Formats: C-alpha cells, sequence, structure tokens
RNA sequence: CAAGCUUGAGUCUCGUAGAGGGGGGUAGAAUUCCAGGUGUAGCGGUGAAAUGCGUAGAGAUCUGGAGGAAUACCGGUGGCGAAGGCGGCCCCCUGGACGAAGACUGACGCUCAGGUGCGAAAGCGUGGGGAGCAAACAGGAUUAGAUACCCUGGUAGUCCACGCCGUAAACGAUGUCGACUUGGAGGUUGUGCCCUUGAGGCGUGGCUUCCGGAGCUAACGCGUUAAGUCGACCGCCUGGGG
C-alpha cells in the first residue's frame, strides 16, 4: 500500500533530512502526492517541513547553486 | 483567551456552586472580563475588522443575558451591574 | 536538469537522457504559462473547466463501457 | 499631532499647527543659554550679503553638546524643551555624575529613558558610538565629518543617514539628499532617527506669521526696472531672456559645484 | 511559559568559540529561570548552498523551555552576534530528544 | 426556529402518506394528542400510542386503501401568523360534508359537524378531505 | 400572572484542522540598473517588416553591488472566513468552527422598517517608494482611412501609512431561521468498537463535489446543501421605451 507516513502517526520534522530526500525530486521540486500517495493530512506537513529545511540550508532550493 | 486559570476563579466567585458554571452572573461574568482584557488589543491594532466582529458577539450577548436578568429578577439584576460596572 | 555523460556510451543516448529530464521536470512547460500574464479569473476559469471535462470523461465512460454497439 | 484651525478669520482659514503636549512649558535651563543679537544679513562691512533676512522674535541660544564625548557614565532624560533655534525639539540629560546637557532629540526617546556613548554602548536609539561598532545597514543620524569635528550631518527634524557599506578604513553613507559619501570609519554617530518628523505639515496661514521667523518679503525680478535686476524692464509683463540671478549667472539648470579637493569622497553625485 | 527550539548556526572561522558561547545563552535563560532539555552540537556541517560565502558553517540545537521575554531578548542577541548566522526559533511538543 | 407545532403534525402525516410510510412519530403535546383522537375515530387513521415519560413521542399509524391513500390533503387553516375563529352558524363545509373540518369549542376538540350538532363555534386547526 | 420542565438557546472541562485578522522580522529564484573582465558584429521584433539598441563597441558570458515587487514545486471542482476576500518561513496579539464524555442556567428564542459596522477593482487627499507591467502620450507598421488590434518606448497607477469613496455579472442571477421526505460515487476533518490480528471490517459526527428517484414547472432543469411538503419575519415586482 501507500501506507508511509500514514503508519508513523506523527509530526514530521525537519532534521530527519534522510526521510524528507524521499518526497523531492531530483532538481528539488516538493514531490506531488499524486505520485508518493501520502494522504492530504501529512502532505502539508511533509510540504512545511521541507521549507523549513531549505532555511537552515539542510536542503537546495535549486540544483544549480 | 481568557485563560483557564481566569475562567476558574470567577465562576467560584459568582457561581452559587463551584461547578455552578452557566448561571447568568457567572456568564456574564466572564463575558465582561475578556471585554475588558480586549481593551488592550484593539487600541493598538485599529484595523483588526475581523476580530472586533467577534467582540461584538461578546457585547450583544451579554446585553441579552442581563435583559433577561432584569425581567425575572431585579434583586439579582442591580447587584451584577454594581459589582462589575456597566449600564453608563 | 544536470546530466553527467557516463563512460563513454553514445552521445545521442546523453542527449535522450537529457531530454528525458527536462521532459520530466517541466523545464518546457513553466516557461510558456509564463510568458504572458493573465488575470486571475483566467486562471481559476480554466482549472475549472479542465477538472470538469475530466471528470466528464470519467463519467462518460461508464456509458460505454456495457453498452453493445455492433 | 496636526491640527487645522477654525476659520474664524480671514487668516486663519489655512492656519495647520503642530503641537506636541510633551514639551516642557516653563522656562530653560540657565546655565545653558548665551546671548543671541540679529544681524539682518549685513557683515562686518555694514552690507547687506544675503537678502529677505530682518526682524523676528528675539532669541536665546541654547548650546546644544554635539560631541558627546563621555564615555561610560549613562544619563537619563529629565525633560524635552523647545529650541527656537533648530527644528527638532532638544532634550535635557542629567548625567549619573550630576552634570547637565542638551541633546538633539530622536524620535524614540522620551521623558525617563538612559542613553550613553562610546563603543562600550549598546545598539539602542540616542545612544552614541563610533561607525565600526554600528551595524551595517542601519539608520544614524548626528553624524561627524571628522573624527572629533562634532557632527553635521543629519541634523534637522526628521532626517536621518544610512550606512550602506564598509570598506577598509571608511564608511559609505547613503545621505538625506540622495548622494552616496565616504566618511571616515572613527567618526561618531548617534544612532536612530531626530524627532519632530511633523515639521512638514506646518502651514503659516498668513504673510505676517513668517515675518515673526524673520524672513523679509521677496520681490521679483520681472516686476523691477532694467537697472535694478538682469529680468527687469518691460511695458507690460514682457521676459523674453533666459533665467538669471541678480547678479548674471544662470539659475534653473546651471551646475555650481566646485571643490576639486573633497571629490574622493563622493560615491555618486546627488539623484 | 513556553518551549522553543532554537537551532543557529556559526561560521566555521569562529567555532572554536562555539562551548565558550554557548555557555552564556544558557546562562541567561536558566539565570532567568528556565529550563534547558537539549544542547545538540551537530558541529561543523555543510550547507546546500553558500550563505554569500561560506560553504560551511557550525549548527547548534538547544530546545529550551523558557519565558517568551528572555527568548524575545535572545532573538536580538544572535542578530548582533557577528559569528552566528540565519538563527531559528520555534514552539511547541514539549519534551524531544532525538535525531543526532 | 419553530412557531408551529400544528403545522409539523399534519406535515408528518401529509409527508408520510406521500413517501408511502407505515407510522410517524413526534414530539407529543395535549393538543396533539386531541386532533389525533378525531383523526382517528373519523376513520382517517388508526390507533396512535402516546409512549413516552418525559419525552413523549406520540406516534400514528397511517392507513391506506389501495395503492393510493386516506388522507387526500390535510392543510393548517389558522396559523399563528394569522388566527381565524367563526361563529357556529358559518362553521364551513369540507367537499360539501364529503370531509371533516377540526374546530376548538370550548367544550373541546370536534368535528365541524359535531360542534353545529352542539351549538359552537371555535378556532378552526385544519381542513381533513 | 404564578410555579415548574427539558429537547430549543448558552456556559465549563479536553482536543483537533485550517491562504481567518493585525503587527514585526528573514530568506531563495528571477527581472531591471550600476561598476568592471573576455570578445566580436550584429541584437531585438513580426504573418513580413520598420521604428529602437550597436564599432562611442552592443547582444552573449563572468565577478561585485544597490533597489522594489511577488511568493515556482507543494496545489488539490483542497481549506478558512458573514460577504468582499485570504498562498514563502518565523515570532506575538486575536476571532471563529467542529468532535467525545459529562456537569451547569433553564425559553434566556427566530426575524427585523428606521439605524449602525464591514465592503473587490478603478478613483480622490497628504506624505513616502518606484524594480517590472502599464491608461494617457510619441514613433513604426497593416489599412481606402486605423484616433484600434500588432511592434519599439512610456507618465499617472499598481506598493506602503493615515483618511475619503461605498459602487460590480458584489452571481450557487436562488433572503434568514426551523421541521419532514427513496438512493448512489467521491473529497476533507474528528471519534468508538472489533481482528492494535498488519493493511482492515463495523458505525456514528461536521463541511463539501458529481449523477440521479418520487415530486415540482413553460421548458430547461432542481432534486435531503431542493427550485419538493410546510411554518415565522423581512426586502422586492405589476407591459416595452422615455
Ligand atoms: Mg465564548
Ligand atoms: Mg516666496
Ligand atoms: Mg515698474
Ligand atoms: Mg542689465
Ligand atoms: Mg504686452
Ligand atoms: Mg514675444
Ligand atoms: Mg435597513
Ligand atoms: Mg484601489
Ligand atoms: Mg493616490
Ligand atoms: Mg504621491
Ligand atoms: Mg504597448
Ligand atoms: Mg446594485
Ligand atoms: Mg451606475
Ligand atoms: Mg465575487
Ligand atoms: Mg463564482
Ligand atoms: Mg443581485
Ligand atoms: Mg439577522
Ligand atoms: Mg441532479
Amino acid at each position: 500500500f501507500c501506507r508511509f507516513t500514514a503508519e508513523g502517526v506523527q509530526e514530521i520534522d525537519y532534521k530527519d533530512i534522510a526521510t524528507l530526500k524521499n518526497y523531492i525530486t531530483e532538481s528539488g521540486k516538493i514531490v506531488p502526492s499524486r505520485i508518493t500517495g501520502t494522504r492530504a493530512k501529512y502532505q502539508r506537513q511533509l510540504a512545511r517541513a521541507i521549507k523549513r529545511a531549505r532555511y537552515l540550508s539542510l536542503l537546495p532550493y535549486t540544483d544549480r547553486h | 483567551s481568557l485563560s483557564t486559570e481566569a475562567t476558574a476563579k470567577i465562576v467560584s466567585e459568582f457561581g452559587r456552586d463551584a461547578n455552578d458554571t452557566g448561571s447568568t452572573e457567572v456568564q456574564v461574568a466572564l463575558l465582561t472580563a475578556q471585554i475588558n482584557h480586549l481593551q488592550g488589543h484593539f487600541a493598538e491594532h485599529k484595523k483588526d475588522h475581523h476580530s472586533r466582529r467577534g467582540l461584538l458577539r461578546m457585547v450583544s450577548q451579554r446585553r441579552k443575558l442581563l435583559d433577561y436578568l432584569k425581567r425575572k429578577d431585579v434583586a439579582r439584576y442591580t447587584q451584577l451591574i454594581e459589582r462589575l460596572g456597566l449600564r453608563r | 536538469p544536470v546530466i553527467k555523460v557516463r563512460e563513454n556510451e553514445p552521445f545521442d543516448v546523453a542527449l535522450r537522457r537529457f531530454k528525458r529530464s527536462c521532459e520530466k521536470a517541466g523545464v518546457l512547460a513553466e516557461v510558456r504559462r509564463r510568458e504572458f500574464y493573465e488575470k486571475p479569473t483566467t486562471e481559476r476559469k480554466r482549472a475549472k473547466a479542465s477538472a470538469v471535462k475530466r471528470h466528464a470523461k470519467k463519467l462518460a465512460r461508464e456509458n460505454a463501457r456495457r453498452t453493445r454497439l455492433y | 499631532a496636526v491640527v487645522k484651525c477654525k476659520p474664524t478669520s480671514p487668516g486663519r482659514r489655512h492656519v495647520v499647527k503642530v503641537v506636541n503636549p510633551e514639551l516642557h512649558k516653563g522656562k530653560p535651563f540657565a546655565p545653558l543659554l548665551e546671548k543671541n543679537s540679529k544681524s539682518g544679513g549685513r557683515n562686518n562691512n555694514g552690507r547687506i550679503t544675503t537678502r529677505h533676512i530682518g526682524g523676528g522674535h528675539k532669541q536665546a541660544y541654547r548650546i546644544v553638546d554635539f560631541k558627546r564625548n563621555k564615555d561610560g557614565i549613562p544619563a537619563v532624560v529629565e525633560r524635552l524643551e523647545y529650541d527656537p533655534n533648530r527644528s527638532a525639539n532638544i532634550a535635557l540629560v542629567l548625567y549619573k555624575d550630576g552634570e547637565r546637557r542638551y541633546i538633539l532629540a530622536p524620535k524614540g526617546l522620551k521623558a525617563g529613558d538612559q542613553i550613553q556613548s562610546g563603543v562600550d554602548a549598546a545598539i539602542k536609539p540616542g545612544n552614541t558610538l563610533p561607525m565600526r561598532n554600528i551595524p551595517v545597514g542601519s539608520t544614524v543620524h548626528n553624524v561627524e565629518m571628522k573624527p572629533g569635528k562634532g557632527g553635521q550631518l543629519a541634523r534637522s527634524a526628521g532626517t536621518y543617514v544610512q550606512i550602506v557599506a564598509r570598506d577598509g578604513a571608511y564608511v559609505t553613507l547613503r545621505l538625506r539628499s540622495g548622494e552616496m559619501r565616504k566618511v571616515e570609519a572613527d567618526c561618531r554617530a548617534t544612532l536612530g532617527e531626530v524627532g519632530n518628523a511633523e515639521h512638514m505639515l506646518r502651514v503659516l496661514g498668513k504673510a505676517g506669521a513668517a515675518r515673526w521667523r524673520g524672513v523679509r518679503p521677496t520681490v521679483r525680478g520681472t516686476a523691477m526696472n532694467p537697472v535694478d535686476h538682469p529680468h527687469g524692464g518691460g511695458e507690460g509683463r514682457n521676459f523674453g531672456k533666459h533665467p538669471v540671478t541678480p547678479w548674471g549667472v544662470q539659475t534653473k539648470g546651471k551646475k555650481t559645484r566646485s571643490n576639486k579637493r573633497t571629490d574622493k569622497f563622493i560615491v555618486r553625485r546627488r539623484s | 511559559m513556553r518551549h522553543y527550539e532554537i537551532v543557529f548556526m556559526v561560521h566555521p572561522d569562529q567555532s572554536e568559540q562555539v562551548p565558550g558561547m554557548i555557555e552564556r545563552y544558557t546562562a541567561a535563560i536558566t539565570g532567568a529561570e528556565g529550563k534547558i532539555h537539549r544542547l545538540e552540537d551537530w558541529g561543523r556541517r555543510q550547507l546546500a548552498y553558500p550563505i554569500n560565502k561560506l560553504h560551511k558553517a557550525h549548527y547548534v540545537l538547544m530546545n529550551v523551555e523558557a519565558p517568551q521575554e528572555v527568548i524575545d531578548e535572545l532573538e536580538t542577541t544572535f542578530r548582533f552576534n557577528d559569528a552566528v548566522i540565519r538563527s531559528m526559533v520555534m514552539r511547541t511538543k514539549h519534551a524531544v530528544t532525538e535525531a543526532s | 426556529s419553530m412557531q408551529d407545532p400544528i403545522a409539523d403534525m399534519l406535515t408528518r402525516i401529509r409527508n408520510g402518506q406521500a413517501a408511502n410510510k407505515a407510522a410517524v412519530t413526534m414530539p407529543s403535546s395535549k393538543l396533539k394528542v386531541a386532533i389525533a383522537n378525531v383523526l382517528k375515530e373519523e376513520g382517517f387513521i388508526e390507533d396512535f400510542k402516546v409512549e413516552g415519560d418525559t419525552k413523549p413521542e406520540l406516534e400514528l399509524t397511517l392507513k391506506y386503501f389501495q395503492g393510493k391513500a386516506v388522507v387526500e390533503s390535510i392543510q393548517r387553516v389558522s396559523r399563528p401568523g394569522l388566527r381565524i375563529y367563526k361563529r357556529k352558524d358559518e362553521l364551513p363545509k369540507v367537499m360539501a360534508g364529503l370531509g371533516i373540518a377540526v374546530v376548538s369549542t370550548s367544550k373541546g376538540v370536534m368535528t365541524d359537524r359535531a360542534a353545529r350538532q352542539a351549538g359552537l363555534g371555535g378556532e378552526i386547526i385544519c381542513y381533513v378531505a
């Protein structure tokens, strides 16, 4: 199934970057939920964390710096 | 936001019981305490036309509770407005 | 869309890999949609029809997947 | 606050008063007052050098401290007073040691605040410290041009100076005019922005309202005879000539700066 | 009495003074009657994009419980501290310890 | 909110018959039971029940003859917005007496035929045909 | 009128989801400009072209800097708000909604003429700011003309603070509040049981999308979020122009 974050019922943090790197493309764009399969409740948490990881320079804004 | 400590003090003050939350005096007292709290907010953020609309629901609701109390029991009305301070 | 050409291989396959990157990353399409400014109404209207006709295709499929034709 | 007067008289319709209730309503501080005599625009030769000056109301000079050469020793604001010689209100300041002084009043300074000067000072409005310690990109008034000179930039009501960059021993400043300058990094700079920013929104309203500020009437060149002004002449409102100053030099476009010794410090000219 | 998740980076040339700077920030909060729950010093890491320069950095994690006034004052100390770049402040989920 | 409970009782019955249901329920009152105690012996409705102790729920058992229903049409006349009282001499007649009209005389709730036979007039509650 | 009652209405406890509002900061991408380094003769634009920029060395490319505005991907017939409307991240002030289990007041209710408050965009006033777009305007084209569509430029304006303005196809062209009346396929947000067998299965709550039954009606169509069967108030309509 697409049960990845729905199994781990929690909040998604920005300091676990290995989990976050699964849900971004090669260029750094957030992957739409039509592909990953995560439900809408955790998509927003997953999206917000990435926007926090980018600020702390843990993830790249684009693939050209 | 009327933190639980402030709420729990007023109910025990005005209420007949320690669990008599919901009487007109304790409802009007809780509405009064929050309105006086919101004066310091709207005295600086004058362009909060959204939060002000929620304060006018508290002002009107308190007004309805006073009229019902006055029509029912005048003696209980005259003490409550005196303890709180309003109607002018 | 950075590509690193591997040990030799053919330049055509390296080119075909670079083209796939632009197709998959939407580099071509975003430039066209942002070349001119259309009003916010047109953006809301176009998404309305796009979703309505997408769902209408699904609702019109059930009227032909069981009805004999010839 | 600005208030519009009521049109009870023809000469009171168009009056806007800038009134601050916080100003001290009594007499100034006695030891910080000197005599100040008017001149009327006459130099030692007795001839009027600058025109349209004369009369007014008698004023007494107030010794406003510009250097602020007191490291440490924090001071408190006693009151804010009206200074006739300036556009900005002044502030009487009492130091913990005991001395009293007059300083310029920043916008965010009330009666009771604590300020000080020196490198050790903290970054708050009204405090003074050399540029090397002020963060780049800050708003600053009472800038010095030479270390120890005293302070000449951003002294009027509501003005300020931006610190754009820092290069070696020099600091680049964006001035209120629009100019960019390079002043030494060791010039002191009071931190903040000058107060009394309502000074603009003040219409005098009548002819005599400017006569008691010391401004005499201004006769236009076209209204004179040909001997008295290059415009002059005419039989029924003729001009026919390029505008000029009353001494022949051309106004309305012609530049006049010529220094050649301070052109090193001008990054870019006025916008 | 709020919870926070301060995370800031010191730029690597002054990374030798981080322990002598950590103690000062927790000195005020403890001195202002506030608790500290984590001190995860991530060490010298590498940015995903240069901060105008300076491809490396030195990361710190705090997770401090303190009154809001101290944190308001602690925020401006990071602003004027030259060695500190891109301070961050967060909120509740009170007690945490993970993700070194 | 609701300002007339009587038209509620009629509407529950009218909707029930049209929807072809067996029995309807509603909060009960002495006026609702009295009207039910009229339709029942006029043949329009079978037995009713007033079960309940603090929240009484008047239940009516509807009636049918064929694929169609019994109650042809039942409408409220003296609505709270406009109340109607009629004298004995000019009590109405529903379908030339084919149907019944419920009136509330000073002696109780009775059909218009039973009020003329008693010499009375009262508020006209409804026309049941 | 008096005394009750609990269903309507409301308060308290716990919790959840949100571009709901005000204020203050900080990022990264991109456009424009400025100062320089390489370097050549084209660049730009169109249906075609010309105006325009360029050997005074442009366009292209690299380094540094200054400014203003808006927030790619997430993004969704998704969410919130009375309506207008609301979209980077963080902070501190604040409103509303919903759900589980109970206590509490006990008709405290619905609608509302005159009033009062909010109210897109353009527009007005006084200060700022001005990158990009761009009414007006100028030139180049097409044209029989072209005060237009097309091209190269370009000021008010769009941005901020405080005041006016008070109108829109301000539109689900559908007033608010209650009651009842067969069904399906979904979206979003709570919850209490088993099979915490791990996915799951059983139901109950709140908003919301599409299709359709009776019924409604001029027909289109609406159809439990009615335009169906009904109650309580309010606003409006009475042939087309003028
Ligand atoms: Mg409340
Ligand atoms: Mg003049
Ligand atoms: Mg003459
Ligand atoms: Mg002459
Ligand atoms: Mg003449
Ligand atoms: Mg002439
Ligand atoms: Mg009205
Ligand atoms: Mg506007
Ligand atoms: Mg304007
Ligand atoms: Mg202007
Ligand atoms: Mg144009
Ligand atoms: Mg209208
Ligand atoms: Mg009109
Ligand atoms: Mg609209
Ligand atoms: Mg619409
Ligand atoms: Mg309309
Ligand atoms: Mg209303
Ligand atoms: Mg339908």
